């Protein structure tokens, strides 16, 4: 159901959880 | 109503951090923004904000009920939100909405015109065959009621007479036409093509339903069907598996070169 990455693909990956979200003013 | 530009000025669907933060550097301005929806909390959206000193700032916010929130703040629809940051109150400490980034939408400025009929070309000439629907790009109309085409299923570029064609709406995907590429179909039915009618190593393309600008490649292996995001670069080119490309068609030839899963190559589009 979730996309593919070829088998050359060269993404490298960052965790959600390091990911840092803000709250407006 | 709102004060919002139009969605299509600044909604992306959905999108992860590192390519919003990609669209919003490649416009450069601190103001610059753009909604997207979570690729991981899928269901959830973000508010992406170029901010001063290159810094991308990314805010959440949640659909509750027939309502979006943002720091426990709720909004009718994001229009009325970007509204609210762009006119009525500062998003961060002395700074507003200011640019709204589209998202890369796929444009044909070229005329295209289709075939009514199918045509065989007199021999050593500059005129070139073709099918029924096929399409063309239209380079130039001489006088004589011919016009210097490409076809896209073939890829020939030649003659053809105006008598045997009609033209094309500018809305058409500019890859109508591509003997890979479904317009129209939906997701299910690329699915059920694929197990029906294609065989291993088939493959198509058609758009992402849910984001703007972004194509689908299937593929069948002998177990299942993959799918691959294609996603458009604001530099004119395409993006797989973090791998960069000058058009779909080379993405193709790239992967008919080298495996796109371990074992397997592409071979044959579906035909259509």
């Amino acid at each position: 159901s979730d996309y593919a990455e070829p088998m050359d693909a060269v993404v490298k990956p960052r965790n959600e959880e390091e990911n840092i979200y803000s709250v407006p003013h | 109503g709102s004060t919002a530009p139009p969605t299509n000025q600044w909604y992306h669907g959905k999108l992860d951090r590192t390519i919003a933060e990609e669209r919003l550097r490649q416009a450069g301005k601190s103001g610059s923004y753009l909604i997207r929806e979570s690729d991981r909390r899928p269901g959830s959206f973000v508010l992406s904000f170029l901010s001063q000193m290159n810094v991308v700032n990314h805010f959440r916010i949640i659909a509750m009920s027939g309502d979006y929130y943002i720091g426990g703040r709720r909004f009718s629809s994001l229009s009325d939100l970007i509204g609210y940051y762009s006119h009525v109150s500062s998003l961060l400490k002395g700074e507003k909405l200011l640019y709204p980034v589209a998202p890369p939408e796929p444009v044909e400025d070229r005329r295209r015109v289709r075939a009514i009929l199918p045509y065989t070309k007199v021999p050593d000439t500059d005129e070139i065959s073709f099918l029924k629907g096929d399409m063309f790009i239209v380079h130039n109309e001489l006088e004589d009621g011919w016009m210097w085409v490409t076809n896209l299923r073939t890829d020939e570029q030649g003659l053809i007479v105006e008598d045997l064609v009609e033209e094309v709406g500018r809305e058409e995907d500019p890859h109508e036409g591509k003997i890979w590429f479904h317009g129209k179909i939906s997701k299910q039915e690329a699915y059920n093509l694929l197990m029906t009618v294609g065989q291993v190593s088939s493959f198509l393309v058609r758009p992402s339903d849910n984001t703007p600008g972004d194509y689908s490649l299937y593929f069948r292996t002998n177990e299942n069907i993959q799918r691959f995001k294609i996603s458009p670069t604001p530099n004119n080119q395409f993006m797989m598996g973090g791998r960069y490309y000058n058009s779909i068609g080379d993405i193709i030839d790239h992967y008919r070169k080298e495996q796109i899963v371990e074992g397997y190559y592409l071979k044959e589009p579906v035909p259509m």
